[PDB]
């Protein structure tokens, strides 16, 4: 369990959260962003230190700094209610990669 | 392959007076320069490297300056030792070649 | 062909590279900029990480007055590039740890100033010492052939 | 101390091989930024590149004589050879061996190997 | 953009065998790096393992626990991915996803061998153990 991550976040609507991810990996690299919903397949919102890909809504972005990395949510809507997964490297120079927990994210 | 250009062919003091030496180079050959000089019979020594500093041994009479395609050696108080045929060898760019050199005499 | 030709060749004649090299490595640049700019001058480094990189070898030029192209971090303000490190490599691990190592160099604004004035045969001993000194690069092919001023 | 001696045969038929060998010392050719190389200076002129070898083995050749000459290193015993085929009485010249130093410096500059070419 | 679908989960009798399947479509598979992930039911993603392109020579990483009893190989003539499985034990059940993934390096604030990311994932195929 390399990277650490909040179990979830009861979220008002059109509101700002951050879901966070912790480990001694994110000290040298970034995280990549994920949201899934049940029965689909997950989609990547976020990677390295500021790129948000495209096919995606351009509402919000990620960041890192020291040893956590992070996924602000904002302005969230319905459709943001989804399970969301950080993930990088094992280790500082390893080329395994891991993924946090899962963060449950609703949006009320 | 850049070529260096020597001037005059030759030049005319007296013992105790001042000289000066031109080289120039058919293209930029920035700091690699250096400046030789052979007395009759023997093989050449080194007087100046990198086109401007003294090489170990070298009196402190004499020196040079320039930059990019342009140098010269200045001598001062010649001494009868300091009369000779003078070479510019070009380091930018193998072959490491030569203008003709220059002979000075004594007036 | 701002580069290109002039550095490529010598990957090509030792088998460093496949002969279509050059055509590769346009393309992917045009996708992927190569221009980075120093506190210096621009360092530029053009890849593709392709099968048809033979053996691993860093190509080396040193331009008389800057090229202007795009920048590696996706941005249209042209990089007055006056170094370029076209390098030949296969793989991935590789190739980040050329640019960690190019970072180093980057850096060091004494050595570019230098590297900017210094001959081939100088050129090569500085870089060469660099690689080989390094803790890191070990099989990478790196020799005075590599080593080049472009004109103009 | 670095010094370098010659040696080389005195009259040369021309068209024939010159042989020229220098006797290289006091430290290991092998160094790095370190080299050895000749050259050419005909009687009453001035002085010509003939040939360059390297700590890495790298060589150089004057592009106008190069058709003409090889050089090789040899560690064991620290030899330099430098040979040059079909040579002609234009060719007379002492050969000089000098020492290269790291970014360029020749200063040895050991006496020359007096070379002649008649019938 | 790009289509990547999976096949071939199903129920394995604990120490069995079995095979995944995965097709793709509409990018260049030969120099793709293409990833497998699985999660079993009320867990989150687990990295299984990567295999890499011809430039490198089809080597395959994989995550500790599961060093030894997988193996990954493609066939890019048919833009197909296969994967197979030994001695599987009910910590193996969940479904498997199959992704394409891209690499991530900034020059001036990273570290070799810089980071990944998970660009295109398919739906999943899902294997379930006794
Ligand atoms: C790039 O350099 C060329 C040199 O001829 C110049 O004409 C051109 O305007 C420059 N372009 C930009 C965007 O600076």
């Amino acid at each position: 369990y390399e990277l650490t991550q909040e179990t979830g976040v009861s979220v008002a609507l059109g509101r700002t959260v951050t879901i966070t991810c912790r480990g001694d990996s994110l000290r040298s690299h970034y995280a990549s962003w994920y949201q899934k919903k049940p029965g689909q397949a997950p989609i990547l919102l976020f990677y390295g230190k500021n790129n948000r890909p495209s096919g995606v809504p351009d509402r919000f972005s990620g960041s890192a700094s020291g040893n956590r990395a992070s996924l602000t949510i904002s302005g969230a809507q319905a459709e943001d209610d989804a399970e969301y997964y950080c993930s990088s490297r094992d280790k500082s120079g390893s080329r395994l990669s891991v993924f946090g927990g899962g963060t449950k994210l609703t949006v009320l | 392959d850049i070529q260096m250009t020597q001037s005059p062919a030759s030049l005319s003091a007296s013992v105790g007076e001042t000289v000066t030496i031109t080289c120039r180079a058919s293209g930029n050959i920035h700091n690699y320069l250096a400046w030789y000089q052979q007395k009759q019979g023997k093989s050449p020594q080194l007087l100046v490297y990198n086109a401007k500093t003294l090489a170990d041994g070298v009196p402190s009479r004499f020196s040079g300056s320039g930059s990019g395609t342009q140098y010269s050696l200045k001598i001062n108080s010649l001494q009868p030792e300091d009369f000779g045929s003078y070479y510019c060898q070009h380091f930018w760019s193998a072959p490491y070649t030569f203008g003709g050199g220059t002979n000075l005499e004594i007036k | 062909e701002d580069i290109i030709r002039a550095l490529a060749s010598p990957l090509i004649k030792d088998g460093m590279v496949d002969e279509d090299f050059a055509e590769k490595v346009i393309e992917n640049e045009s996708r992927y900029p190569s221009g980075l700019q120093a506190k210096g001058v621009g360092f530029a480094i053009p890849h593709v990480l392709g099968d048809y990189v033979r053996d691993n070898a860093i190509s080396v030029g040193i331009l008389d007055k800057p090229v202007n192209f795009s920048e590696w971090y996706q941005s249209p303000d042209p990089v007055p590039v006056r170094v370029v490190f076209m390098l030949a490599i296969r793989t991935w691990d590789d190739i980040t740890n050329v640019m960690n190592w190019i970072k180093d160099v980057v850096l060091d604004e004494e050595f570019m100033k230098r590297l900017l004035n210094m001959s081939d045969e100088e050129i090569y001993r500085q870089i060469y010492t660099r690689i080989s000194k390094a803790p890191n690069l070990s099989g990478i092919n790196f020799s005075r052939e590599y080593v080049r001023h472009l004109n103009g | 101390q670095v010094t370098l001696k010659e040696s080389g045969p005195g009259i040369l038929q021309p068209s024939q091989t010159l042989s020229l060998t220098c006797s290289f010392s006091g430290f290991s050719l092998s160094t790095f930024g370190m080299g050895v190389g000749w050259i050419r200076q005909p009687s009453g002129k001035g002085l010509e590149w003939l040939a360059h070898i390297w700590w890495d083995d790298d060589k150089f050749y004057n592009p106008a004589l190069k058709s003409r000459l090889t050089i090789s290193k040899d560690t064991s015993k620290n030899q330099v050879f430098l040979k040059i085929a079909n040579v002609d009485t234009a060719d007379t010249a002492t050969y000089y061996c000098a020492r290269i130093g790291e970014d360029y410096f020749l200063d040895v500059w050991g006496k020359g190997t007096t070379v002649t070419v008649s019938s | 953009e790009v289509q990547l679908v999976e096949s071939g989960g199903g129920l394995v009798k604990p120490g069995g065998s079995l095979r995944l399947s995965c097709s793709a479509s509409g990018f260049d598979f030969d120099n793709a790096w293409m990833t497998w992930v699985r999660q079993p039911p009320g867990k989150g993603l687990e990295w299984v393992g990567r295999i890499t392109g011809p430039g490198e020579g089809w080597s395959v990483d994989y995550a500790a626990p599961v060093e030894g009893r997988f193996t990954i190989s493609r066939l890019n003539s048919i833009n197909f991915l296969y994967l197979e499985m030994n001695n599987l034990r009910m910590e193996d059940s969940g479904l498997y996803f199959c992704a394409r993934t891209g690499k991530y390096y900034d020059f001036w604030s990273g570290y070799p061998p810089g980071e990944e990311y998970f660009q295109d994932w398919g739906r999943g195929t899902l294997v379930t153990v006794s």
